[PDB]
């Protein structure tokens, strides 16, 4: 047994990274994230 | 010369005789069979030899290192007995 | 249970030689002289156990070594001992018994 | 140059031709040492040659720590001896040295790095692990240990002239990656 | 409320990945053949049921020395309140045949 | 919202189900367990390949393709049972668990205390 | 063995001790199975990298890590104990360097937090000092 092992980080991290990229949460949600609009200050 | 000693040797013979007591006993012989024993042994006891349990022995090139625990010892005439004994000795 | 190697020293001998004697000269049931050695050999070792402070310290050359079934024995020559007074030896035969 | 290495070590098999009873040998012998549970072997030795033999129940008996040729064999056929003379029908065979180690120093330090990038494909060079370069030489094979001060180590041969043929042919080697 | 650690960071991170350091807690870290055969013989008689444990304690022999012999007087039965136990199936003859061979 | 999920979310979501137990057998039973315990979160960091660690300002952040992130950390205790009886090992752990993105101007990172010309060091348009 | 190869390939170092951190390998067995890979791959045919990650380990300044890298090549080149592996000359080099610097790790902390034993690091130090002449940049 040995705590590294045991836990493995890129479950949550590139869990979220993934699930943010994608806006996909699941589809059973979709779009949820969407890159920001810098056409103008006011869009 | 050693005190402890003869103080080990008179704890061995008291002990060692009433022990054998119920066996002398049962073998139904005589008590005062079992004194002359005790009497004869003492008397008796009135070459270079160490007995005695190792712990650890070690060795590295032609230099020996041995632990040594509960012995007894007869140098020159004379009786030692012993908790502990360190050895260091050198082989050719 | 417990060596027999302590019989061979100065208070094993003279017990083994008042035994003896009381078999021989006399009548005394044999086998209980067995039977008292077995306590010997038990004794000596309970109080060498428990009975015992002196810490020996010896010194000298490694005359002859030697292993097998369970003994190691030793013969150091031109030794100096060292009580807790130091004394010296010609020779010395050592007989070790596994502690374990 | 001018440096020839130094012989170390020589370890050799003997067949002693007949079985034998261990705890009678280790017995019998004056030098001798054997506890069944950590190894199975009698392990003897002698003052002259000052060497150690590793000694089987099948009778076969492995000698080393001489530092020649001839007193490898010297020291074998005593131990054959010895054997005899505690009673067991041995004999001196088959008489075979399987490993010599030689030894010398350069006098300069050695650039390990360097010779190890250079003759990468016979070199092993992990300083955290071991401090001194393994060299795998070809012809004649021989394993070498380097190290920065410039001792040498050489190994792995069954005759002489395998130590002094690889060294001579390091030797330019080591040169070429001097420190000072 | 939640506690933002507030160091350089280097430090938590080396504890983080591979940090040469190991180890410093614990959790899940994980008589002769003759007389010995004719003695264990008696305690078959004496005893149905018996294990090589308690073979080895009379005979101070390895268990799996015990394990052969047996094999051939005794056999196992893994199965019940006795199980992992060897039961019986002249002993003074067997005792002879032993000191012979 | 985020900063109240950051505060108070992930304490409550570790805090709820963080015990568990193993059960372990023998012929004596025995038990393993570990639980989790107070959450730590840090600034926004960055791993770089050869391992080299430091701060993370946003502007680099974008430029370089990266995640703006923090590290995780729990406090994991370990403990043994033998069956209540029990021995273990506490204290000395905290634990990574992963990386969280970072909201700008929240809490967490950097910018949020900045002020006007702090910011134009780092080069966000106010 | 593997891994450990990828790490060297890739320019990247990683310590024997951390993958043994990460994998029980019995070390000797490693060595040999190292080798024999590593053979393996010229058949089908460096400390540095390290001085930065360690400063990582302690949060140290640019400066400081550079400082460094000045040392280990510096030391290097004067040869000297030519090692005694890079582990002990990349912390010694540090140990020095911040020493140099008013920041205190003292000893202990950077024995214990980068696994070296503190006698090696205050051993390297005594030769380290007194080669302290040419070891300046500036």
């Amino acid at each position: 047994f040995n705590m590294k092992l045991a836990i493995n980080a890129k479950t949550i991290t590139s869990g979220l990274k993934y699930a943010l990229a994608t806006g996909n949460w699941g589809s059973s949600r979709a779009g949820v994230s969407q890159v920001l609009n810098r056409y103008t200050y006011s869009s | 010369s050693n005190a402890e000693a003869s103080r080990v040797y008179e704890i061995i013979v008291e002990s060692v005789v009433n022990e054998v007591r119920e066996d002398f006993e049962n073998a139904g012989i005589d008590e005062q069979t079992l004194q002359d024993l005790k009497n004869i042994w003492q008397k008796k006891l009135t070459e270079n030899l160490m007995l005695c349990l190792y712990d650890k022995v070690t060795r590295t090139k032609a230099r020996w290192k041995c632990s040594l625990k509960d012995g007894v010892v007869t140098i020159n005439r004379n009786d030692y007995t012993f908790q502990k004994a360190q050895v260091e000795a050198e082989w050719v | 249970g417990y060596y027999e190697l302590y019989r061979r020293s100065t208070i094993g001998n003279s017990l083994v030689d008042a035994l003896d004697t009381l078999i021989s000269d006399g009548r005394i049931e044999a086998s209980l002289a067995m039977r008292v050695l077995e306590t010997f050999d038990k004794v000596v070792a309970e109080t060498l156990k428990d009975n015992t402070q002196s810490k020996l310290t010896v010194k000298g050359n490694l005359d002859t070594y030697g292993f097998c079934d369970d003994v190691w024995t030793f013969i150091v020559k031109n030794c100096q001992v060292t009580v807790e007074s130091v004394i010296s030896v010609d020779k010395l035969r050592i007989v070790a018994c596994n502690s374990k | 140059s001018g440096i020839v290495p130094t012989l170390q070590n020589i370890v050799a098999t003997v067949t002693l031709g007949c079985r034998l009873d261990l705890k009678t040998v280790a017995l019998h012998a004056r030098n001798a040492e054997y506890n069944p549970k950590r190894f199975a072997a009698v392990i003897m030795r002698i003052r002259e040659p000052k060497t150690t033999a590793l000694i089987f129940a099948s009778g076969k008996m492995v000698v080393t720590g001489a530092k020649s040729e001839d007193d490898s064999k010297l020291a074998s056929r005593k131990y054959a001896r010895i054997i005899q003379k505690i009673g067991f029908a041995a004999k001196f065979t088959d008489f075979k040295i399987q490993n010599i180690v030689g030894s010398c120093d350069v006098k300069f330090p050695i650039r390990l790095e360097g010779l190890a990038f250079s003759h990468g494909t016979f070199s092993s060079y992990e300083p955290e692990l071991f401090p001194g370069l393994i060299y795998r030489m070809v012809k004649p094979k021989i394993v070498l240990l380097i190290f920065v001060s410039g001792k040498i180590v050489l190994t792995g041969a069954k005759q002489r002239e395998e130590i002094y043929q690889a060294f001579e042919a390091i030797y330019p080697v080591l040169s070429e990656f001097r420190k000072m | 409320r939640i506690t933002t650690l507030d160091e350089t960071v280097g430090v938590t991170m080396s504890h983080t990945g591979m940090s040469m350091r190991s180890d410093n807690s614990n959790f899940l870290k994980v008589m002769p053949k003759k007389e010995i055969l004719d003695y264990l013989f008696k305690l078959f008689d004496e005893y149905d049921y018996w294990s090589l444990k308690g073979l080895k304690e009379r005979t101070r022999q390895p268990e799996a020395h015990l394990k052969e012999c047996l094999d051939k007087v005794a056999t196992l039965v893994k199965k019940g309140p006795y199980a992992f136990k060897y039961t019986l199936r002249k002993e003074e003859e067997r005792k002879a045949t032993l000191g012979e061979l | 919202s985020f900063n109240q999920f950051v505060d108070y979310t992930l304490q409550d979501i570790i805090c709820e189900d963080s015990t568990l137990i193993l059960e372990q057998l023998a012929q004596i039973s025995r038990k393993y367990e570990i639980s989790f315990g107070k959450i730590y979160v840090t600034k926004p960091m960055v791993n770089e390949s050869d391992g080299v660690t430091h701060a993370l300002y946003p502007q680099e952040a974008r430029l370089r393709n990266l995640t703006y992130s923090s590290g995780l950390f729990v406090d994991v205790k370990k403990r043994t049972y033998e069956l209540k009886y029990e021995l273990a090992e506490e204290s000395e752990g905290k634990v990574f668990i992963g990386r969280l993105p970072i909201m700008l101007r929240s809490k967490n990172c950097y910018l949020s205390e900045a002020t006007e010309s702090d910011l134009y060091k780092l080069k966000e348009c106010p | 063995a593997s891994i450990l190869i990828g790490c060297r390939r890739a320019e990247v170092a990683r310590t024997f001790k951390e993958i043994q951190s990460l994998i029980h390998v019995k070390t000797k067995e490693f060595g040999k199975t190292l080798n024999i890979m590593k053979n393996i791959l010229r058949g089908k045919s460096q400390n540095l990298t390290y001085i930065p990650r360690f400063c990582s380990h302690l949060g140290l300044p640019m400066q400081v890590t550079t400082s460094a890298e000045y040392t280990a090549k510096k030391c290097k080149e004067i040869k000297e104990i030519a090692g005694k592996s890079p582990i002990t000359i990349a912390v010694v080099s540090i140990y020095l360097n911040i020493l140099l610097f008013q920041i205190p790790i003292t000893a202990a902390k950077v024995g214990q937090t980068l696994q070296v034993t503190e006698g090696t690091i205050k051993s390297g130090y005594k030769i380290l000092y007194e080669h302290r002449d040419k070891l300046v940049d500036p």
